[PDB]
């Protein structure tokens, strides 16, 4: 029909929004020389990971599903491997930020009296990128017998289960545990107090809830389909809704963490 | 009571003597001169490296070198053509409030909340910078200090006294008294035989250096006087108080001439300075931004905006080529 | 790059100076700085001598891997307005008041302590700086209230003439003066004389301030 | 202030050597250091340069790859390492001091040298000038390229060497006069041609004069003018 | 003694040689006119002579 030009516009708009937001965060770091602390380096890492998704993978996916199947096997391998690496990197950056914030309150004396700030930061960033690669890359490369361009390991539910586990079960547990400990360490020291305790509870709830809601449905629905009916033909609208909901998280991400922090807000205000 | 009555008589004598000479004012006569129009200035350089608030600066006499002080416990000497750092000097007590630069280029001085004025020698045969003197004897914090030559210095304190020191000996030579409140500033003359000082009792006094007695008293401000400067000719000076006004006082006519104020301004002044021809009066403010006034018309708001805290210090070179400002946000900027 | 050789040597020197400045600034932010305040003979000397012992006076000490610098300022005989804004970034204010001086009109001393406490709390430079309050000389007050109850200066007090009732009444009287209850707290102590409690209390209050600041920075 | 170096002596073909210099009485960690050379029968010749912070090293083209320069700050000691020495290396060696910021005076304190035994050009127009006390004299030298840079400087230096002593700065940057030097010397000129002048000659002002440029590396000396 | 100090200071400040206010205004205007051409902030210099670009 002629309703394929209306969806193309929305996809392009979403790509533009993602790239714009993460470019702003990168500019905010680069401009100022006062934002030299652990937290700001981790926010930079997150912005970079989201920016590459915003630029590469959204435009190329439009003509494939709307106009023309102009990929070839090698281009599909490239596209899928890039997309998987970027998404897993974003999740692991979120876990790292939460761990930092928990150390900032469980132990304040040492967190104030540390001066190791040269190479450990880059060490950790490269480590999370390497782990993010090792999560997916080898399996997509190995897949040979793989129709729409999607990984072949879908044909067995074991790989789906293990991959979804190491993607989505450990991060949720860790984020929940760290945020509950932060809340308790404030609440024990409470005694107008009620309002601030409730505010802290609300904010931690919002963070954990947005994470879980954005990232669960696609994984659960995929594994459920794979366990009975290896359907790679036409699929209902639910599959596409979940598919796009998972990318919506990379547009949500830089509104919550970088823009609530105060010195980033001041740097944004200056420019 | 007789002494009080005669003092009232003398005060009325001074009042009426001042009244007698008001044949005409400054505002009614200069209204036939072309104005500056609009003056626009741009930031040529930006000097970075101080971390905490910046409290004072001072230009060198070769118009290229500059000194500044902050609460970090550091003095810094800059080259202002290439934004290079020539020297960086660590202090003993970090509660510094003033600094000065020797007219020959060999020495610098600084003081603060520890009641002591220290003097440093820049040109040795060992390559470093050493403390040459410490001058002590005040009982309150130090507000200002200005070299006379390589061997004589002047200081003002917050215990109502000013002093003239002979650096080589280390002991005071003469002491000036007469204020009933803290003294906040001072400004030497071009010939270095007189000076003026304003105090927290809302009055300014004119002192003679060689003999040691007060000569003149200027009154009129509503609150304390926070910054003072001296007109290039040598016959007038201008004050800035904490009631959002500046004023011009003439040494010879012995009364006021003109006031610089505006209705949109509700904060005090922290620094004043002049231009080489005497046709611009620059004033820092608490409103976060400097401001340029036409000295012979008392009207302009040609702001040099661009600071993110209150403007604590400013200065104009010895030939007229630049203006430097520094403020509580730790950045010092050069305008041309 | 059209610089000559001497300009390049100058550039190298300037960059080394920048490096030194930045490192010193890093080191100067891992410390704790406290401003010490009191009143006329409020027994502030005792506090100074107990914990690890012209113009400003500085005391430095180290406890449990924290470095405290305490600034005592009693020798400045000028007004507070020309002088206080220099201490705007201080971590906390340690305040001393004496209890036994409720019947020592010089109009008693408790009224001066209240007036100066109310002046300090509501200051515009200290909109988020917390206070650590010390009450001194509990003993002599306890014997002196055996003969003269608090009614000599608190006619509206409606409790018995015992120790803990009077102590709690005075503490609540001094802590009710706050007007910024949502932004900063006030900590209280009854000055011990036998051990390091006077230092452990400061350590704990400072740890609490640090933790709350870390949480409030993240907008969390 | 004092710099004392040692390590010189006599060597065979091949081999290697190491010379050291000890500083005493000043802040050796803020100064750049040069090694300079003088043949037993000729003028001077620059050798090597190491800066303050050890981030910059320069050599001469007749020695690069065979010589190495190093410093040691906690003990205040400077080293030169020479490899596979040949006949052309015979000389006296001097350690020299210099500090660069806006308005400083480089090349002002020289060591005392040690004996080791095995491009813009400047021309000294003379080789010997006989005069009598009480007269004024003038010495001249010439260049091949303009020494006036665009920032306003003129990197011309005038040095003196009395019989049996180390040299001594007289005039830096073509017009300025060092500290500790009697104010009867002067120097002037214009691009590529320069002249030093002395008024009211006295004894203990007899020896060889040198004119040097520092506009770019390498640095080049002149033949030397002998006044007696 | 303080009253005597005030008496002496008022005596020293009472005997002042004085000039008209218009004289001061005229002298200020004359100084501003005579040296006006050498102010690099009233009449900016061409950029070939400006040392700050
Ligand atoms: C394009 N959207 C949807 C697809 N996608 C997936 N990413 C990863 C990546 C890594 C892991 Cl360990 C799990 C994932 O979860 C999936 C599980 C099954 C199928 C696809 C994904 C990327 C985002």
């Amino acid at each position: 029909l002629s309703t394929r030009v209306t969806l193309a516009f929305f996809m392009s708009l979403v790509a533009f929004a993602i790239m714009l937001g993460n470019a702003l965060v990168i500019l905010a770091f680069v401009v100022d020389k006062n934002l030299r602390h652990r937290s700001s380096y981790f926010f930079l890492n997150l912005a970079i990971s989201d920016f590459f998704v915003g630029v590469i993978s959204i435009p190329l996916y439009i003509p494939h599903t709307l106009f023309e199947w102009d990929f070839g096997k090698e281009i599909c391998v490239f596209w899928l491997t890039t997309d998987y690496l970027l998404c897993t990197a974003s999740v692991y950056n979120i876990v790292l930020i939460s761990y930092d914030r928990y150390l900032s309150v469980s132990n304040a004396v040492s967190y104030r009296t540390q001066h190791t700030g040269v190479l450990k930061i880059v060490t950790l960033m490269v480590a999370v990128w390497v782990l993010a690669f090792l999560v997916n890359g080898p399996m997509i490369l190995v897949s040979e017998s793989w129709s729409e361009c999607e990984p072949g390991f879908f044909s067995e539910w074991y790989i789906l289960a293990i991959t979804s586990f190491l993607e989505f079960v450990i991060p949720v547990i860790l984020v929940a545990y760290f945020n509950m400990n932060i809340y308790w360490s404030l609440w024990k020291r409470d005694h107008v107090e009620l309002l601030r305790a409730r505010r802290l509870a609300k904010s931690l709830a919002i963070l954990l809830g947005v994470f879980a809601v954005c990232w669960a449905p696609y994984s659960l629905f995929t594994i459920v389909l794979s366990f009975y009916s290896s359907a790679t033909g036409p699929k209902s609208v639910w599959y596409r809704i979940a598919f796009w909901l998972q990318w919506f998280n990379s547009f949500v991400n830089p509104l919550l963490y970088p823009l609530c922090h105060k010195r980033f807000q001041k740097a944004f205000l200056k420019i | 009571d007789q002494l009080r009555q005669e003092a009232e008589q003398l005060k009325n004598q001074i009042r009426d003597a001042r009244k007698a000479c008001a044949d005409a004012t400054l505002s009614q006569i200069t209204n036939n001169i072309d104005p500056v129009g609009r003056i626009q200035m741009r930031t040529r350089r930006t000097l970075r490296g101080h971390l905490a608030k910046i409290y004072a600066m001072h230009w060198g006499t070769d118009s290229r070198l500059l000194v500044s002080a902050s609460q970090d416990g550091k003095l810094i000497i800059w080259d202002s053509y290439t934004t290079n750092k020539v020297h960086a000097i660590p202090l003993r007590s970090s509660w510094v409030m003033t600094c000065a630069y020797a007219p020959s280029g060999n020495y610098v001085a600084c003081g603060g909340l520890d009641n002591i004025c220290s003097i440093y020698n820049l040109k040795t045969r060992e390559g470093n910078v050493r403390v040459s003197r410490e001058l002590a004897g005040h009982t309150g914090y130090l507000s200002c200090c200005r070299f006379l030559d390589d061997n004589q210095i002047v200081t003002s304190s917050g215990d109502t006294t000013c002093a003239l020191w002979d650096i080589e000996t280390g002991q005071q030579t003469t002491t000036f008294t007469g204020h009933t409140g803290d003294v906040m500033s001072l400004s030497l003359a071009p010939d270095t035989r007189l000076f003026v000082s304003g105090a927290c009792d809302a009055s300014a006094k004119l002192w003679d250096v060689r003999e040691g007695m007060c000569r003149q008293t200027f009154t009129g401000h509503e609150s304390d006087i926070n910054a003072i400067c001296f007109f290039p000719n040598g016959n007038a000076f201008a004050t800035g108080s904490d009631d959002a006004t500046c004023r011009l006082f003439d040494l010879r006519a012995d009364q006021e001439l003109m006031t610089y104020s505006h209705d949109n301004i509700i904060c005090g002044i922290t620094s004043v300075s002049f231009s080489k021809s005497g046709r611009l009066l620059l004033a820092g403010y608490d409103d976060f931004n400097c401001n340029v006034w036409d000295a012979l018309k008392a009207d302009r708001a040609g702001v040099l905006a661009g600071h993110d805290n209150r403007v604590s210090c400013l200065g104009v070179t010895d030939d007229g080529m630049a203006v430097a400002t520094g403020s509580w946000d730790s950045f010092l900027k050069i305008w041309n | 790059c059209t610089l000559s050789a001497e300009d390049k040597a100058a550039v190298e020197r300037s960059k080394m100076i920048d490096r030194n400045l930045r490192e010193d600034g890093e080191k100067a932010a891992r410390e704790v700085k406290l401003l010490l305040l009191g009143a006329g003979e409020s027994g502030k000397n005792t506090i100074v001598k107990q914990m690890k012992i012209t113009g400003i006076v500085e005391t430095h000490f180290t406890f449990k891997d924290l470095h405290f610098k305490m600034f005592d300022v009693g020798a400045q005989r000028s007004e507070r307005k020309k002088w206080i804004h220099c201490f705007e970034g201080v971590t906390a204010i340690i305040f001393c008041v004496a209890l036994s001086d409720y019947d020592l009109v010089l109009m008693n001393r408790m009224h001066a302590s209240m007036k100066l406490f109310d002046s300090i709390c509501n200051n515009k430079w200290f909109t988020d700086t917390s206070i650590i309050l010390f009450l001194n000389k509990k003993d002599l007050f306890e014997e002196k209230i055996k003969k003269s109850p608090l009614t000599i200066c608190y006619p509206e007090y409606a409790g018995s003439n015992t120790y803990e009732e009077a102590a709690a009444y005075i503490q609540c009287q001094f802590e009710d003066l706050n007007k910024r209850k949502d932004t900063k707290e006030i900590y209280t102590h009854f000055t011990c004389s036998t051990d390091t409690k006077n230092v452990q209390f400061v350590f704990d209050a400072v740890t609490d301030v640090i933790i709350k600041n870390n949480l409030k920075d993240c907008g969390l | 202030v004092q710099l004392v170096e040692s390590g010189g002596g006599l060597v065979q073909p091949g081999g290697s050597r190491k010379l050291s210099c000890s500083a005493s009485g000043f802040a050796f960690s803020s100064f750049g250091m040069h090694w300079v050379r003088q043949a037993p029968e000729k003028g001077l010749e620059w050798v090597a340069y190491i800066s303050s912070g050890s981030g910059t090293i320069y050599y001469a083209d007749t020695v690069k790859g065979r010589f190495t320069i190093s410093r040691d700050d906690p003990k205040n000691t400077l080293f030169l390492q020479m490899t596979s020495l040949r006949s052309e290396d015979t000389a006296m060696y001097y350690c020299v001091r210099s500090i660069y910021y806006y308005g400083s005076s480089p090349f002002d304190f020289w060591g005392q040298g040690t004996t080791l035994t095995v491009d813009i050009v400047m021309t000294q127009a003379t080789s010997s000038v006989p005069v009598t006390p009480g007269e004024s004299v003038s010495i001249s030298c010439r260049s091949s390229k303009s020494l006036l840079h665009s920032n306003g400087n003129t990197y011309l230096y005038w040095f003196l060497q009395r019989p049996g002593q180390s040299p001594q700065l007289l005039i830096y940057r073509m017009s300025n006069l060092a500290s500790g030097v009697p104010d009867r010397f002067s120097g002037s000129g214009s691009g590529t041609a320069f002249t030093l002048t002395i008024s009211r000659l006295e004894a203990e002002d007899v020896g060889v004069y040198y004119c040097m440029q520092h506009l770019e590396y390498p640095l080049t000396f002149g033949a030397g003018t002998k006044l007696e | 003694a303080q009253a005597r100090k005030l008496v002496e200071q008022l005596k020293m400040e009472a005997n002042i040689d004085r000039i008209k206010v218009s004289k001061a205004a005229a002298d200020l205007m004359a100084y501003c006119e005579a040296h006006a051409k050498e102010d690099p902030l009233l009449t900016p210099v061409p950029a070939s002579e400006n040392p700050f670009r």
